[PDB]
DNA sequence: GGGTTGGGGTTGGG
RNA sequence: CCCGCUUAAUUCAUUCAGAUCUGUAAUAGAACUGUCAUUCAACCCCAAAAAUCUAGUGCUGAUAUAACCUUCACCAAUUAGGUUCAAAUAAGUGGUAAUGCGGGACAAAAGACUAUCGACAUUUGAUACACUAUUUAUCAAUGGAUGUCUUAUUUU
């Protein structure tokens, strides 16, 4: 009954790789995992990669201890110019050395189409790590019991 | 030249605004991005769709949305998520239609209030355009654009971009604003004359005391320091002690004194009050025709105040000259109208600053900068003027005077001692007491009505003869948690009602609202009898007395529950409104906007549930437009409900538990619903609607028994009757006295105006008095029985004319005060009964004729007022119109400009867009040359007019003379060349200027429009 | 909205409906044949159907809905109702703008449905036609409810914490005892 | 220690409150989605002037002092707090609004923000308000969230407000993560 | 496009696993001053110091204080280092919080969503 | 009586004939300076002979109305006091400002030294600024201010800049000024006489 | 600790 | 017309409410006190017009059968007599104001002025201070300005 939940890169192939396999589901975007879900919560280092002879989609990269998902990155057609939060990571990352850090991004993601990213912000402490898996699993512990 | 049109297209307005460079269709976009190609099908309602939709924007944006071959165009998404999307890209900004009832939280779209224009977004053409689109554009096609869906043949309706409504939208000082209105209905009395005991002036009996009183005007920041401070605390000080010398009785008595036979007025009062049996109506209208005679002249009143003034205040607060000047302007503060105030700039710029003496400056700018001294002096000696006029001259009159308007007088003003009307309220209580007010107590009444609804108070209007009560519902309670009063209480069933209102108009009598549904009664009744052969009429005129409290609130309680034209329960719909204003197009300095073009109106409707014709539900508005020029309406998000019960509680309590209060005394009516209410009209209406019905059978067949044309109106209590036959005349007054006697309510005056003269006594009618007249007369408007053409009623005399006008003037903005003031003059009346297809060319010239004769009476003070300013001392008139004649300049074009516009709007009004623009010409001429020649003929003997300005108007009123005979003689030339041919009424017109010789001259004219 | 949604008076409406119904019902089936009143009395089959009159029209938000029952959930401000509905041509018919679920519709027309079950009487209330007006996406937390689906348990219960589900529960029992007392 | 409780915990507590019940709660949670669409700040005297005077030309008067005062502007924002399970419309004060305004911008001083707002907003600069108000999202804090069920034009309604702000330390919201989580597998 | 685990140990199960393509995480190390980069375990109560030999201690970013290496433990107190990210912390970082995730990631129920079976 | 007022009208008109009011032009100047050239009676109020003619001045109008009612040489209606014809019948201590920023304006240095609250003189030249004043005692009595006494300096401010002042100028040059003034009079003269010389 | 939308302007019919 | 000064005295009346006194058939007489108001006052329905008015004209060639001008209070409607793109002398009403006292020769085309003034006086500009219908200062340019006397007798 919500649709915001935490998971990692494991949970999304999974979900994704189930949702594939066995398409006999409700004709819906949403996605089932305990429930109708759109959006994602995930910490997990990101990189750029660069696709060719795609400019309104912008290829990303989230590995982390699980495994790694692909992301895409929308920007504005009026103007060519990238969202605030990845200025930000793009101007540190110049600034630091072109040293890759996690980050706290939240994720919507829809069956049959690609993951948007919309929003993350660079994260310097490691007790994010722990607060985020704790969190996990709080939030997978809660929504089973719920189900029931 | 450029004229008004009746036919007008969205597309073609949109582009006469400088702001949008790109306007168009959705279809030729689409073409224009590549999107579809014209080899492509589609369906046919979709193609419709596409061809009417109208979108617009501030730039040209076809590149950015040409069709890119990086990657197709497939949908995956629901329309849902894709508007979604767009209105999460929208952000922080919170103007945009697709954002009305919703807010954004973070990712998250909440939908929460009704929006009637969703179903347009979610159809299924809006599914095809995005199909069409792709989501990555529709995400900003619906932010980049103005979108206008047509729902109507001449109605739009926008569903996405900017809101209409965002296009029509270093202090300096604002003196105070004297407090006139407070003179106005005071009934409380004391014994001894003077002013209220909550004033400075008793509560004082040292410095203190009067500092404390007068906190408000001791620490003003206009004072420069401490000591002027101290010096207008004494001065203060002196005129509270000076005060209490005055003998208010000997002054009373001197200027404004009693009638000599006071004491025998008072006694027949106290007679008529005491007798238990009914007073005689002729004794008690001699009584009070007496009473409103004691009424004291102006002169009579500004001689007590200048005198009350002059002993009261020193000479040397405001100067021996300015002193002198707020004396001679206090006679005109005296005279003023009931919505008429002065402004302290009156009294300011008359003033000199340096006449004041204990005036101190802490720095020394009386030399240096005189203008700085100027102003800072300026403000105090303002502040000063204020405190005169509102804590010692208002407070006088309000207590020492009722002051209060006649009912036949307009809004002249009139004094009357506090004792008189002590005794008229006593004999009008007397009278009100027998008939419908009864005095009650609050035992009776039930707590929740007495703590759901507030109460009215009552007012009383000096008549001949006579009174007129007012009950008003103002007030609201602060106590018992009461917010609104009873009419913002009732405001939704008077929309419900409203809603009841149009099927009154045909369905279940004969009642009418509004001039429009009144002159097409007269268009289909002139048509039919001229059909007929134009035979000989007949017409009567009645009217009801006193409607509203000749009402039985049982009967309307049964009326109300047994019809079925109201529905059980209502929804309330919101909405703004766009409509086209009387200003033809530019034809293509910069700054053009939507307002040039376009008014601005809020409005509500209420609508049921129902599967009905009109389907509100897919619209959301209910408008009805008399010409094809389009129209856009955008939808807002208040919804709400109203249900029958909830009116059958309010009228039960309004008819049964109606509580008003005079002072400090509580009354209720007896019988009938209360004037005053904003749903009495509809009701009353209703309640003798189905009476009429009930008594008019023989009327709605004999169309067609025995062919007689014939027609009735009745706008609230009045009755007009026009038929052909006698007969049915003298059966329709048999009929409506039968009903009145039934139903119990009668005719005022027992008077009935006719055309023909028949014997009383056979049809009982012998209490009635006949008046024959062979021209009718109905709810101000004249009509022949001969031609049978309408026009209105002027006033003959300028004393007549001045009692209804009110002049107020601003500095600030002369100009579009005035042009609006002459606009709507004009433009009052006459332009509801223009109609071509009830007068003809004669006629409509009269008409004009006559109604520019009273407007130029009506607008001649204003130009008086106007004078009284020079603007010479203004830059902003100044550096546009010169310093040698400025005000002359500036009358001259205000006049000259508003008859062009008045002249325009007339030929828009009389002919079609199919005539020929040659006859339009030659008819605008004509009526500027009507207009100026009644402007020049007026103001020609006045002495402030007698110079340079007569010479320009006479030049403008020869020069449209010379064009209007250079357009009739080259018009047969135009005609000659073959290449036209004229219909019936282009004929018409040709006949209309030859046989008027508009040729030579128009004396053969003149005396056929100036006859009386 | 809320406000818009109480100023209906939906109880009103239903306590008429159920008051035409029941008295329709003992008009029509006074012959009082011993056979053919003992004939209709069998397990499992409707016995009478009263369509609601045009005036009981209400309008009410979506909150749930159950194709393999075809129960749907109604609710406005305080009170929510579990109601059934025809079949799919009903949820058809009504052009929703996204799913049925969060949308505001207008009941055109409904009616009572009467049933003999487990020796005794089971009244329901079926929607005939809809019609989709907006999309509402808010939460309303109803503290109190009646169902439609359970016969006299399910209308009797939160009836001590509101005094018109009381006075709608006491019509109904009054209903069932007048039907149970003329048929058997 | 404090006591710290869930936004589903404070949902489900605040619909079954009486009328007139009040209870204060601590969340771990992010403000988000600040409202501009209605007036932003209102006029209040020093000495807690309950009434105030509208005139003109920005003139005012005070009635619970009773002297020429200069205008006090205080700054009232609604926006959303939102945990990971659920979301609930808070009102941001004076004091509060005034701390968020300087920690987004630190050239701004504490009182001067709602003086800073109000000559943004009044001499025709909006963006730069809505700038500064769109970096405040997904911004995490510790705040103290206070219902109350009150009634307003005999209408019943529950509105929160929001009373200290606190800046966010991951460690001890994981530490009760995890304390939460083994008293779940403990039962 | 690759599918790779880097499951998360303590100090010892390192010796338990002998051997795997794992992450480990701790503290950097100064004291010691060995030309390869050393990190530390725990609050530095009981010495637990592990060594990696890809990584140079000196080229990292001075202001870094704390880091994670993902890469296969060549021997005990030997880890070879493939990715390293580095963490610029001004707070300390609670090991026990950490321990008990690990601890409740490696049992039964929960580590169906954490791990493959 | 009548005849008093026969003789009191013809002395009005003696007094008011053309000829008469051409070589006296006493009453001349009182018609030129009427509204329209409608005397009242107040200036015949001020006779000897007509005075001594009568043998409550409401009365006195009235009789002088009356009489001359039947004229034509002078006008009367509606009973008014106010008389008028049928005929046109027309026809030692001065000091010095030092140190001013070049560049400064001559309005500025004037306001700011014009703030003492007496009428001076001023002239701008390159830094140096003569000012004279008209009467001897206000230079003392200005001295005590425009001297700032707390700071004991001799300082004026001008455009926001600290400008020097000396109380007394050298008498040799107080002598060349004085000549200099002496000089601007007569080149004045010089001028009215080229001016008169030029036709 | 907040809170329909208060006006502005004032002619002509009833 | 402008300017200076002055312009008068005892109650015409006393609602509503409270509280005293005296008389006696419900009538009345005498005296006293408090006092706008739910802190507000402000009738309603229908209909007409609506620029951010430095923005707008075929800026006007016309019909001596016409257009203007003249009247001892002002102002506005009612009659005669003249003149020709602008000019001077008239005859009956309605309505509104009307204290006393003192003053009202520069009319002017000029002359003699070497009395007066970079501190005289305009004129157009600029620069400051002001602007809701400000009564100014400085600068630049420039030429006239102030005052007295002469073409003059209170039957004025
Ligand atoms: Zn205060």
């Amino acid at each position: 009954p919500q649709i915001t939940v935490p998971l990692n890169c494991f949970m999304i192939n999974q979900i994704v790789k189930a949702a594939k396999e066995n398409p006999q589901a409700h004709s819906g975007n949403h996605y089932e995992w305990y429930g109708a879900f759109e959006n994602a919560i995930i910490t997990a280092k990101f990189e750029f990669l660069q696709s060719i002879n795609d400019s309104p989609k912008i290829m990303g990269k989230l590995s982390d201890s699980t495994g790694c998902i692909e992301v895409v990155i929308q920007k504005s057609k009026m103007s060519d110019e990238l969202p605030e939060f990845v200025q930000a990571y793009e101007i540190e990352l110049q600034n630091n050395g072109n040293r890759h850090k996690y980050v706290r991004a939240m994720l919507k993601m829809r069956k049959n189409a690609q993951i948007q990213l919309l929003y993350f912000s660079i994260v310097n402490d490691a007790n994010e790590i722990s607060r985020h898996g704790l969190d996990l699993c709080l939030r997978y512990l809660q929504r089973k019991h719920g189900i029931e | 030249k450029q004229m008004l049109t009746r036919k007008e297209d969205l597309l073609t307005v949109l582009k006469q605004i400088s702001a949008l460079k790109y306007v168009s269709n959705l279809y030729e976009f689409l073409l224009a991005t590549e999107k579809i190609v014209q080899t492509s099908e589609l369906d046919t309602q979709f193609q419709e769709f596409l061809t009417t939709t109208i979108i617009a924007s501030e730039q040209n944006l076809v590149e950015n949305y040409k069709q890119k071959y990086n990657q197709p165009n497939f949908s995956q998404l629901t329309i849902k998520q894709v508007i979604d999307d767009s209105i999460i890209l929208l952000g922080n900004k919170q103007n945009y239609v697709q954002q009305i009832g919703t807010t954004t939280i973070g990712f998250y779209v909440e939908y929460e209030n009704i929006n009637l224009s969703r179903q347009t977004l979610y159809s299924s053409n809006f599914r095809n355009l995005l199909n069409i689109f792709g989501e990555e554009d529709f995400k900003y096609f619906l932010i980049d654009f103005l979108v206008f869906t047509k729902v109507e043949q001449n109605g739009y309706l926008q569903v996405a971009g900017v809101c209409l409504n965002q296009y029509f939208s270093e202090n300096q000082y604002i003196y105070p604003e004297i407090q006139r209105s407070q003179i106005f209905y005071c009934n409380h009395m004391g014994r001894e004359p003077g002013v209220f005991k909550s004033s400075f002036f008793n509560y004082s009996e040292p410095q203190t005391i009067i500092k404390k009183t007068l906190l408000k005007e001791y620490q003003s920041k206009n004072f420069s320091c401490q000591e002027e401070r101290d010096l207008f605390l004494e001065f203060t000080e002196k005129i509270v002690q000076n005060f209490h010398n005055i003998n208010f009785n000997y002054l009373l008595k001197k200027f404004c004194k009693l009638p000599e036979n006071y004491q025998s007025l008072k006694s027949q009062v106290k007679q008529i009050v005491q007798s238990e049996n009914k007073a005689n109506q002729q004794s008690c209208e001699n009584l009070f025709n007496s009473l409103y005679d004691t009424e004291i002249s102006y002169k009579q009143i500004t001689n007590f105040l200048r005198q009350i003034i002059q002993n009261c205040v020193p000479n040397q607060l405001l100067g021996k000259k300015n002193f002198k000047v707020f004396l001679e302007k206090l006679y005109e503060f005296v005279q003023m109208k009931r919505f008429e105030n002065q402004k302290v700039l009156d009294y300011i710029c008359f003033m000199d600053v340096f006449d004041v003496e204990w005036f101190v400056d802490l720095k020394n700018q009386k030399f240096t900068q005189k203008r700085k001294y100027i102003s800072d002096k300026r403000k105090i000696l303002g502040d000063l003027i204020v405190f005169i006029i509102n804590k010692i001259v208002i407070p006088v009159l309000r207590y020492n005077f009722y002051i209060t308007e006649k009912h036949k007088e307009g809004s002249q003003i009139f004094y009357y001692r506090k004792p008189i009307w002590k005794l008229v309220s006593k004999l009008t209580i007397v009278k009100l007491e027998e008939e419908n007010l009864e005095k009650v107590e609050e035992k009776l009444i039930p707590e929740d009505s007495f703590q759901k609804y507030p109460q009215g108070k009552l007012r009383i209007i000096p008549k001949k003869g006579s009174f007129r009560p007012i009950m008003t519902f103002l007030r609201k309670d602060k106590q018992k948690n009461i917010k609104l009063n009873l009419n913002q209480i009732l405001m939704d069933s008077q929309l419900v009602f409203r809603n009841l209102k149009d099927m009154l108009g045909q369905k279940i009598g004969y009642s009418v609202f509004d001039n429009k549904q009144i002159s097409e009664k007269f268009a289909q009744f002139i048509e039919k009898w001229k059909n007929k052969g134009r035979p000989q009429l007949y017409y009567v005129t009645l009217d009801i007395k006193k409607c509203y409290d000749s009402i039985d609130q049982m009967k309307l309680l049964n009326f109300f529950n047994q019809s079925d034209l109201i529905q059980d329960t209502y929804f309330i719909n919101k909405y703004l409104l766009f409509q086209r204003n009387k200003r033809p197009l530019l034809q293509i300095m910069d700054n053009i906007n939507f307002p040039y073009y376009f008014n601005l109106k809020e409005r509500q409707i209420a609508y049921s549930l129902y599967d009905d014709d009109d389907q509100i539900l897919q619209k959301g508005f209910k408008e009805i437009q008399s010409d094809d020029r389009p129209f856009i309406v955008i939808n807002q998000d208040k919804p709400r409900c109203i249900t029958k019960d909830i009116i059958h509680n309010h009228l039960k309590h309004i008819s049964q538990y109606n509580v008003i209060s005079f002072n400090k005394v509580k009354f209720r009516q007896k019988r009938g619903i209360p004037q005053g209410l904003n749903i009495s009209g509809v009701l009353c209406s209703f309640y003798f609607g189905k009476l009429e019905e009930e008594y008019t059978q023989f009327l709605k067949n004999a169309e067609q028994v025995n062919g007689s044309i014939n027609l009735l109106m009745r706008l609230t209590d009045d009755y007009l009757f026009i038929s052909d036959s006698q007969q049915n005349a003298l059966n329709l007054i048999v009929q409506l006295q039968n009903c009145a006697n039934n139903n119990g309510f009668m005719f005022n005056d027992q008077k009935i105006t006719t055309n023909f003269q028949f014997p009383q006594e056979d049809y009982n009618l012998e209490h009635f008095k006949i008046s024959v007249q062979n021209e009718c007369q109905w709810i101000g408007k004249s009509i022949d029985m001969n031609t049978l053409e309408i026009k209105s009623i002027q006033k003959q005399t300028q004393q007549e004319i001045n009692q209804t006008i009110n002049v107020a003037i601003s500095i600030k903005n002369l100009k579009s005060q005035l042009k609006n003031k002459l606009r709507s003059l004009f433009l009052n009346q006459l332009i509801d009964y223009f109609n071509p297809n009830i007068n003809s060319f004669e006629g409509l010239c009269r008409q004009l004729y006559h109604h520019s004769k009273a407007t130029v009476m009506k607008f001649y003070p204003f130009m008086t007022k106007l004078f009284q300013i020079d603007l010479k001392k203004s830059k902003q008139y100044s550096v546009q119109y010169g310093k040698e004649n400025t005000n002359e300049n500036f009358l001259k074009d205000i006049l000259y400009y508003t008859v062009e516009d008045v002249c325009k709007i007339l030929c828009y009004l009389q002919f079609e867009d199919e005539i020929n623009s040659n006859i339009k010409e030659i008819f605008k001429n004509l009526y500027s040359w009507i207009m100026w020649d009644i402007i020049v003929s007026y103001l020609k003997k006045k002495k402030q007019f007698k110079g340079y300005l007569n010479k320009l108007l006479q030049k403008i009123r020869k020069s449209r003379f010379f064009y209007l005979k250079e357009g009739c003689k080259s018009l047969q030339l135009i005609l000659s060349q073959q290449k036209y041919q004229l219909n019936k009424k282009e004929l018409e017109a040709i006949e209309f200027i030859d046989l008027n010789n508009l040729i030579q001259d128009i004396k053969t004219l003149i005396p056929k429009i100036s006859a009386k | 909205m809320k406000l818009l949604l109480q100023n209906q008076n939906i109880f009103q409406k239903l306590k008429n409906t159920l008051n035409g119904c029941i008295k329709k019902f003992y008009d029509t089936y006074q012959d009082l044949e011993q056979m053919q009143k003992f004939e209709m009395i069998v397990e499992d089959k409707l016995l009478f159907r009263y369509s609601c009159s045009q005036s009981e029209m209400f309008s009410a938000q979506i909150q749930a809905h159950y194709l393999e029952k075809r129960v749907l959930q109604l609710t406005d401000g305080n009170v929510k109702y579990i109601v059934n509905f025809r079949d799919k041509g009903v949820l058809d018919k009504a052009n929703f703008f996204d799913t049925p679920n969060n949308s505001l519709v207008i009941i055109r027309q409904w009616s009572y449905e009467i049933y003999y079950t487990k020796n005794t009487f089971q009244i329901n209330l079926v929607i005939d036609e809809m019609r989709c007006i907006d999309i509402i996406t808010t939460i309303f937390y109803c503290k109190l409810e009646l169902d439609f689906t359970q016969g006299i348990k399910g209308i009797s219960k939160s009836s001590s914490f509101s005094n018109q589900i009381y006075e709608y529960s006491a019509q109904y029992y009054k209903a069932i005892q007048l039907l149970k007392k003329l048929l058997i | 220690q404090r006591i710290y409780s869930s936004i589903e915990e404070i949902i489900q507590q605040a619909q079954a409150s009486e009328i007139g019940q009040k209870k204060e709660f601590y969340v771990y949670g992010n403000l988000v989605s600040i409202q501009m669409k209605n007036k932003l700040y209102y006029y209040r005297c020093t000495c807690q002037g309950k009434s105030v005077l509208k005139y003109h030309g920005d003139s005012f008067f005070c009635e619970s002092c009773q002297q020429f005062i200069n205008p006090q502007v205080h700054l009232m924002l609604r926006a959303f707090v939102q945990d990971s399970t659920g979301t609930i419309p808070v009102m941001i004060f004076d004091q509060q609004s005034s701390q968020l305004i300087n920690q987004i911008d630190p050239s701004i001083h504490v009182q001067e923000a709602g003086q800073y707002v109000k000559n943004c907003i009044e001499n025709g600069q909006e963006e730069i308000i809505r700038q500064l108000f769109s970096k405040l999202d997904f911004a995490r804090f510790i705040f103290e969230i206070q219902f109350e069920n009150k009634e307003f034009n005999n209408e019943q309604e529950i509105a929160y407000k929001v009373l200290k702000i606190e800046k966010e330390n991951i460690k001890e919201e994981s530490k009760y993560l995890l304390k939460k989580l083994e008293h779940l597998i403990n039962n | 496009q690759e599918q790779v685990m880097y499951p998360r140990i303590l100090f010892e199960q390192m010796a338990q696993f002998r051997g795997k393509k794992v992450t480990v995480v701790g503290n950097v190390c100064n004291e010691d001053q060995n030309d390869s980069l050393v990190i530390e375990f725990g609050p530095t109560g009981l010495n637990q110091h592990v060594v990696i030999d890809n990584y140079r201690r000196v080229d990292l970013n001075n202001t870094t204080k704390f880091v994670e290496i993902r890469g296969v433990v060549l021997n005990q107190n030997i880890v070879s280092c493939e990715e390293l990210t580095e963490f610029e912390q001004k707070d300390p970082f609670d090991f026990d919080t950490y321990s008990k995730l690990i601890h409740l990631s490696q049992s039964d129920k929960l580590s169906s969503l954490f791990t493959d079976q | 009586e009548l005849d008093i007022k026969e003789s009191l009208k013809l002395q009005m008109e003696y007094y008011f004939c053309d000829t008469n009011l051409t070589h006296d032009s006493y009453l001349r100047g009182i018609i030129s300076k009427s509204p329209k050239n409608c005397v009242d009676i107040k200036v015949f109020l001020k006779f000897n002979k007509i005075q001594q003619i009568l043998k409550s001045k409401k009365d006195l109008i009235h009789l002088i109305r009356d009489s001359l009612k039947e004229s034509k040489i002078l006008k009367v209606k509606m009973d008014s006091l106010k008389v008028k014809r049928r005929f046109p019948f027309n026809l030692n201590c001065l000091i010095k400002i030092i140190n001013i920023p070049q560049g400064t304006l001559k309005a500025e240095v004037v306001l700011a030294v014009r703030h003492l609250g007496y009428e001076f003189y001023c002239d701008y030249i390159d830094g140096q600024a003569m000012i004279r004043f008209q009467n001897s005692d206000e230079q003392r009595l200005a001295i005590q201010k425009l001297l700032n006494h707390n700071n004991n300096k001799l300082q004026i401010e001008i455009r926001g800049q600290i400008c020097d002042v000396i109380s007394t100028i050298p008498e040799d040059e107080e002598k060349n000024y004085w000549n200099y003034i002496k000089f601007k009079k007569n080149e004045f003269r010089k001028f009215f006489f080229m001016k008169k010389q030029q036709k």
